[PDB]
């Protein structure tokens, strides 16, 4: 959009931390602006409306303003629930509509930096005589998230046909992925013993398995 | 091209001695918009003149609205002096409250 | 306590048609617009048109103008977002909202609670279960881990209990993944007891409703 | 009944006397609401009538943001204009600019309009279909070129189809007291002379709302649009109308004189003679 | 409400 949004903030609980919300003369700068929450997995709140106000249920911590082609969101006194994705909008002339910006997302830093559990599976006897197989990469618990993953063969970069997931949080409010991998006995099999290596904050965490 | 200005003096309300009213002076179909207009009483101009803001009709001429409050008496004289490139001398239209 | 209810979560083969709805209350209907937001997954908040249901008067974001039509119906208090042919790229989240004028207020003061949509060339297909077994010859852990595999079923979701939902602690049915073959799947680990291996026995009661299967299947090591 | 939001803006070139003039109003079909004078200390957008006072900062804020916006282009296009008709600098033009839309009785969108003028005369002109541009001379063809390539008339249609009658809408509700209300005529008639040989019987129309009003005579039956002094409909001041329409006539045959008011507050239309 | 742009001439 030609309304532009920073993707991220941080703040640890207390703490103050305003968005910028950068537009130009037909958008942000001639119509007003208001701003939406998204708790993910939610649809989106009315947060700050008229550039500057408060509905009912909103606290007096959200603050917002506007300057020329530019809007900010001020949270002031930050939460554990304030973590979420937050949208300024303007109408733009040029467009009659309205434009979001592309959103930021709005971090708290309390959690503590947890490390990851994985347990990697071969394949079963089963997928085998169905000419197929697949590995299974499973990870679970940890903080902050979003990981890479990597398989080795014998000891090199493979990517014969690498599946993996995004993050999503579990239950007890830590992060879990898996990541399939898929080849035919003849891989399988011609090969030393398989590694699947999780990085996750340059912590390597790699389990193996070999066809016997 | 030009158009000289079409000049209307008038109250407010029908005209009554001794009760406040609003003279008007409607200057309607000219241009171009460059036009000086004085409400008068007995020949001399009356200070606290209020007007209208410019605007046009759909011929593109433009119209204009100067006015004042007043209280009319049998011997006050009342007139609009109206000023425009149309014009040799400031036309000055009197006030007929039969009119 | 205004609110708008939106139509229930969508599958669709690319090329049919599909209408959700928002119906409005607790508001007089007509005197608001109802706008329509796309939000692909991943990322953030489009605006893709709206209608004025007062006087049927309905228009577009450029990027939607001549993919969808936005009609209303004042006496249900209903809006519509509609598709003649779907794109396998419609797949989204679509949320209707309540927003009074275009200046200026502005403003979308309520939200519906979204529409899910998702489109595929994939036939209704259910999955095929695998079992995972465990290193059964260990070395105090003390714990050891099993589970089942699903795989090539089409659409989501699926229900993976455990011995028929005798095992609660343990389990834990991971979020399946998207194939570029179009089909899911996922995995259910469950980590026990290494002493336990000996007496106790293992089923994954996997369920698939759309798809209509039913499958158990135990779980066991091998030399 | 009918209503129309139309916006008139007015700029003039003042060479060598600072700034080039610049009036803006906002009309609902004969009252004005809202203005911008360039001269004006304010700068700002401001109301002018009792029901757009409501109206919160973001409108004002906006509005006003917008007619500046304005009047910087109209400072150019002064200068623009002075270049296609090749004219000095020396001399004072005029550029006029009137754009709105009208709607029915059903307050459905009739009819959007967004006219240019330079000089008095009409220079370019948005169609009915809103879509196409009346050019009137060489120098307009230069700005409809410029306004095709930069989709003008689009913006435009979706302007008067969509927020124009959107927020005339609005406005009538707010306003609903004033805009909507139909004042109608108190009508009289006066006799007078000063000579013998005739008299002037003139008939008044006072206080009403809207101003579109006829007033005509007639010695039975037939249009005496001849003798047909008839002053254009005037504002009083307190939002309603006059108007009068007079003929001089030979001594006593005022029986055969009538005076026909037509208007939107009149059941019948109504007739009158001296008595 | 006002057409927000003055085109250019």
């Amino acid at each position: 959009a030609v309304v532009t949004q920073p993707p991220s903030a941080s703040g640890t609980p207390g703490q103050r931390v305003t968005i910028s919300c950068s537009g130009s003369s037909s958008n942000i700068g001639s119509n007003t602006v208001n701003w939406y929450q998204q708790v993910p997995g939610t649809a989106p709140k009315l947060l700050i409306y008229s550039n500057n106000q408060r509905p009912s249920g909103v606290p007096d911590r959200f603050s917002g303003s506007k300057s020329g082609t530019s809007a900010s969101l001020a949270i002031s006194g930050l939460q554990s629930e304030d973590e979420a994705d937050y949208y300024c909008a303007a109408w733009d002339d040029s467009l009659n509509g309205w434009v979001f910006g592309g959103g930021t997302k709005l971090t708290v830093l309390g959690q503590p930096k947890a490390n990851p559990t994985v347990t990697l599976f071969p394949p079963s006897s089963e997928e085998l005589q169905a000419n197929k197989a697949t590995l299974v990469c499973l990870i679970s618990d940890f903080y902050p998230g979003a990981v890479t993953v990597a398989w080795k063969a014998d000891g090199s970069p493979v990517k014969a046909g690498v599946e993996t997931t995004k993050p999503s949080k579990q239950s007890n409010n830590k992060y879990a992925a898996s990541s399939y991998l898929s080849l035919t006995p003849e891989q399988w099999k011609s090969h030393r013993s398989y590694s699947c290596q999780v990085t996750h904050e340059g912590s390597t965490v790699e389990k193996t398995v070999a066809p016997t | 091209i030009q158009r000289t200005p079409k000049i209307q003096v008038y109250s407010r309300h029908p005209a009554e001695n001794g009760k406040s009213n609003f003279l008007n002076c409607y200057v309607s179909g000219f241009h171009p918009s460059d036009i000086e207009v004085d409400l008068l009483k007995n020949g001399e101009r009356i200070e606290k003149v209020e007007h209208s803001d410019l605007s046009f009709s759909k011929d593109w001429s433009f119209y204009l609205l100067y006015y004042t409050e007043f209280t009319p008496t049998e011997k006050d004289e009342y007139a609009c002096r109206v000023n425009h490139v149309t014009l040799s001398q400031p036309k000055i239209v009197k006030w007929d409250r039969d009119m | 306590q205004m609110q708008l209810v939106q139509s229930g979560a969508e599958v669709k083969e690319p090329g049919e048609s599909l209408r959700i709805s928002c119906k409005g209350s607790g508001y007089s209907f007509t005197n608001f617009w109802i706008s329509w937001v796309r939000q692909m997954p991943g990322k953030g908040l489009e605006w893709m048109g709206r209608v004025d249901p007062g006087y049927s008067y309905s228009t577009y974001s450029p990027s939607f103008q001549g993919h969808v039509t936005i009609s209303a119906d004042k006496s249900t208090s209903t809006a519509y977002l509609q598709w003649n042919s779907l794109k396998a790229s419609d797949t989204a989240m679509y949320y209707c909202a309540r927003v009074q004028y275009s200046g200026y207020y502005d403003w979308f003061d309520p939200w519906g609670q979204g529409t899910l949509v998702t489109v595929s060339s994939a036939s209704t297909k259910g999955p095929s279960v695998f079992p995972l077994a465990p290193s059964s010859k260990s070395t105090s852990g003390g714990t050891a881990a099993l589970g089942c595999l699903v795989k090539d079923y089409f659409p989501e979701p699926v229900t993976v209990s455990w011995n028929s939902g005798a095992l609660t602690s343990g389990v834990h049915t991971f979020p399946a993944v998207l194939q570029s073959s179009g089909l899911y799947s996922l995995s259910s680990v469950v980590t026990v007891p290494s002493s336990s291996l000996g007496t106790q026995t293992y089923i994954c009661n996997v369920n698939h409703k759309p798809s209509n299967t039913k499958v158990d299947k135990r779980v066991e090591p091998k030399s | 009944g009918s209503h129309s939001m139309r916006y008139f803006f007015t700029s003039v070139s003042r060479p060598g006397r600072g700034e080039p003039r610049f009036i803006a109003v906002g009309y609902v079909d004969d009252t004005q609401f809202v203005r911008f004078d360039s001269d004006a200390a304010s700068q700002r957008m401001e109301p002018r009538a009792p029901w757009i006072e409501q109206e919160g900062p973001e409108y004002w804020d906006g509005e006003t943001r917008k007619v500046k916006a304005h009047s910087q282009t109209h400072r150019v296009d002064l200068g623009t204009l002075r270049g296609y008709y090749n004219q000095s600098e020396a001399g004072s033009h005029t550029v006029q600019r009137m754009y709105g839309c009208d709607v029915g009785s059903d307050w459905r969108f009739l009819r959007g309009y967004h006219q240019y003028a330079y000089d008095g005369k009409d220079y370019i002109a948005l169609k009915e279909d809103l879509r196409s541009w009346t050019a009137a001379d060489m120098a307009a063809q230069t700005t409809k070129h410029k306004w095709e390539a930069a989709h003008v008339a689009e913006q435009l249609r979706a302007y008067l189809e969509g927020t124009c009658v959107e927020w005339l809408r609005r406005y009538l509700e707010n306003g609903k007291e004033t805009l909507q209300r139909t004042d109608a005529p108190k009508t009289h008639m006066t006799h007078h002379a000063v000579s013998d040989h005739e008299a002037t019987l003139r008939c008044w129309a006072l206080s009403f709302y809207p101003a579109e009003i006829t007033l005509t005579w007639q010695r039975d039956g037939e249009d005496q649009t001849q003798d047909t002094e008839l002053v254009e409909t005037r504002p009083a001041g307190d939002g309603t109308f006059q108007k009068w329409a007079a003929v001089v006539v030979p001594s006593g045959q005022e029986q055969r004189y009538t005076c026909h008011v037509q208007h939107e507050g009149l059941p019948k239309p109504l007739t009158l003679r001296w008595e | 409400r006002m057409f927000p742009n003055a085109p250019y001439l």
